[PDB]
């Protein structure tokens, strides 16, 4: 508000609160309306006036929804496993305090491992003991989709973000699953993305696949001049999954190639779904994971396979080139089923090659003539 | 930017006298280091707002945006003076800003009545906003009133910083 | 005082020849190995849809009317030499890998 005309030109009212003012001791400034249209709310704070003064969107809205944006994204990742009204953990505290040391020692840190191991349930973690404090924010490698790299900040540019954390020491960006950048028919937005954040001095941390690690510490060398830290994080040795079952409660299973399989956290995790009465539903356990893993929706992906391990069995070959259809293997060694040498192609897992040959066999009873033709 | 007063009038047709005194207020902030402003009273008497003080000198403003030659306002002027010196009797100078240009007569008529009542005034006609201290130095705010699409010149700074983002990857 | 030569070597074939493709190195071999066992300069190799022209375009690969060629000659030379190295690995005995 403002005063009215009645300083010599003050009304009653202004002059009986200054005298009580003064007779406590003390002066008051008095700023009215003419002083939010002054030159210092105006034109040097521009960006804080616009959110009380405009309907339009501001850089308080673009931080708000970026931060929702990562709560979204961590929704759905699993930290434990949970068995019998009781959770089940790894300790991932060695690895915790490594990435912790390295954020300090380097700017840029790769976190890589074989599918499935746990390398976003280890940023979880980091993220749940500083989001409070420190900006932190966690980006899918699929969003780089895009024309330009300002189309994933609104009206506001890349730098408009950029400058609003210029005043923090510790900030944290994560891209998640860089190896799906392979994807990508144009990557200079992502090229972009990391010449700014590189000037602006933030903190960087990836996580990937086996496959693209070369390529990642190629680019920093080469371009930006820096070395990144490394880390790397694995299945689970004998004795610990001994321990496992020991403290927690299970039975592990008879067959080799079973136990082999269940080293790696999210195949037990799908094997103590199906167990009851200190013993598990094989055949639902078996069914579940041909048809998700290696089938899912396409015939193509299910007769490549079935072709592949039957050449491997008939030749006594490891490494073989087989005769598929023209981009199958690509997608089967993308979903780490099988893997790739310059010898030829392999199958990763003993007990889908088991499963394999045994669906072949079933195959060749269905189509035979007579009994000595089906052993032919 | 350039000053065009049919740009402005385009822009401000609701309401070109409040937003004259805007600019003007920001102008006078700009030139007399006031850069939190200065009180006023609600229906403010003579002058637009209280007076400021320097090396022992008292002074006010005020403006006039019209359609006519300024010949024909002389009235305007005449109370102008004697209403603010019933108000604020120690005031010593007035700037006076207007779209307007005029030596002739009828200025110093409204002279004689200021210095009558020992006041000095300066003016500010149109020829002031065609002054690098308008177009030049103060270009942010100048662009604000006189331009139809000020949005353009966030435009010729995106491609600006793109080509230092292109150019970083290159090995001399 | 000297280059560490294999680190060298690794770096430009996985770089420029393979990329990221494993039907690029796998039609990379054939059309080397074509060329020193029938005497030929010009070839016409068994790939994958796009992969020759995509190496043409690298300028990795030649191409004229009566086939294909090899542009630099220290590539064919790591190519074959790691064509022996896979039937190495591959054989039953030694005189199948001599064969
Ligand atoms: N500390 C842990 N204790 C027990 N189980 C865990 C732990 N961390 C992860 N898991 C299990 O491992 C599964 C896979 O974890 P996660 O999604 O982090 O894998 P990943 O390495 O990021 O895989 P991808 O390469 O497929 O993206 C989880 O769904 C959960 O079941
Ligand atoms: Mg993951």
């Amino acid at each position: 508000q403002e005063w009215g005309q009645g300083n010599s030109n003050d009304p009653k009212i202004k002059i009986e609160v200054d005298q009580k003012a003064y007779e406590s001791g003390i002066e008051i400034v008095w700023r009215v309306a003419s002083f939010f249209e002054s030159p210092f709310v105006i034109v040097e704070n521009e960006k804080i006036a616009k959110h009380f003064f405009s309907l339009n969107e501001s850089i308080f809205d673009l931080l708000e929804e970026k931060r929702k944006h990562t709560e979204n994204v961590l929704y759905e990742i699993q930290t434990n496993i949970e068995f019998k009204d009781r959770s089940i953990e790894i300790d991932r505290r060695h690895c915790i305090e490594l990435l912790h040391e390295n954020l300090v020692q380097k700017k840029i840190v790769i976190v890589s491992g074989e599918g499935g191991v746990g390398k976003t349930a280890v940023i979880k973690k980091i993220y749940e003991a500083e989001k409070q404090y420190t900006p932190f924010y966690v980006f899918k490698a699929s969003e780089f989709k895009k024309d330009s790299i300002n189309e994933l900040f609104g009206a506001h540019g890349l730098d408009d973000f950029s400058n609003a954390h210029q005043d923090e020491l510790r900030k944290v960006i994560v891209v998640d699953s860089a190896e799906k950048l392979l994807e990508l028919t144009n990557i200079d937005p992502f090229k972009e993305f990391l010449t700014v954040l590189i000037k602006d001095k933030w903190q960087v941390v990836f996580t990937t696949r086996n496959n693209y690690l070369a390529d990642l510490n190629y680019a920093f060398i080469d371009i930006y001049k820096i070395t990144p830290g490394n880390l790397v994080i694995k299945n689970l040795e004998r004795g610990e999954l001994i321990e496992l079952s020991d403290n927690n409660g299970f039975s592990l299973p008879q067959d080799v190639r079973l136990l082999e399989l269940i080293k790696n956290p999210f195949y037990l995790s799908e094997y103590l779904r199906f167990y009851t009465g200190e013993s598990i539903d094989y055949v639902s356990f078996k069914e579940k994971l041909w048809n998700k893993i290696i089938v899912k929706n396409k015939p193509s992906r299910e007769q490549c396979f079935l072709a592949t391990a039957f050449q491997r069995a008939s030749e006594g070959q490891f490494f073989v080139s087989p005769a598929c259809d023209t981009g199958i293997l690509d997608e089967l060694v993308k979903d780490g089923i099988v893997g790739y040498e310059a010898a030829g192609y392999f199958i990763t897992h003993d007990i889908y090659e088991e499963w394999a040959l045994e669906k072949k066999i079933s195959v060749d009873y269905i189509r035979k003539a007579n009994n000595n033709e089906f052993f032919e | 930017v350039k000053p065009n007063w049919d740009n402005f009038k385009a822009k401000f047709s609701e309401n070109p006298q409040g937003n004259f005194e805007w600019f003007c207020y920001l102008l006078f902030c700009q030139e007399f280091k006031m850069p939190a402003g200065i009180f006023r009273y609600k229906n403010q008497s003579g002058i637009e707002t209280n007076p400021i003080t320097k090396d022992n000198e008292i002074i006010g403003w005020q403006s006039k945006f019209y359609d006519t030659k300024l010949s024909d306002n002389k009235a305007d002027l005449i109370e102008m003076i004697e209403k603010s010196k019933k108000a604020y009797p120690g005031l010593s100078k007035i700037i006076f800003y207007t779209n307007q240009e005029w030596d002739p007569k009828i200025k110093i008529e409204v002279d004689q009545k200021a210095y009558e009542s020992g006041i000095e005034i300066v003016w500010r006609v149109a020829s002031f906003f065609e002054s690098p201290f308008v177009i030049v130095e103060n270009e942010k705010i100048a662009k604000h009133f006189f331009s139809l699409n000020e949005s353009i010149f966030d435009l010729l700074e995106e491609k600006r910083k793109h080509t230092e983002n292109v150019l970083y990857e290159i090995q001399t």
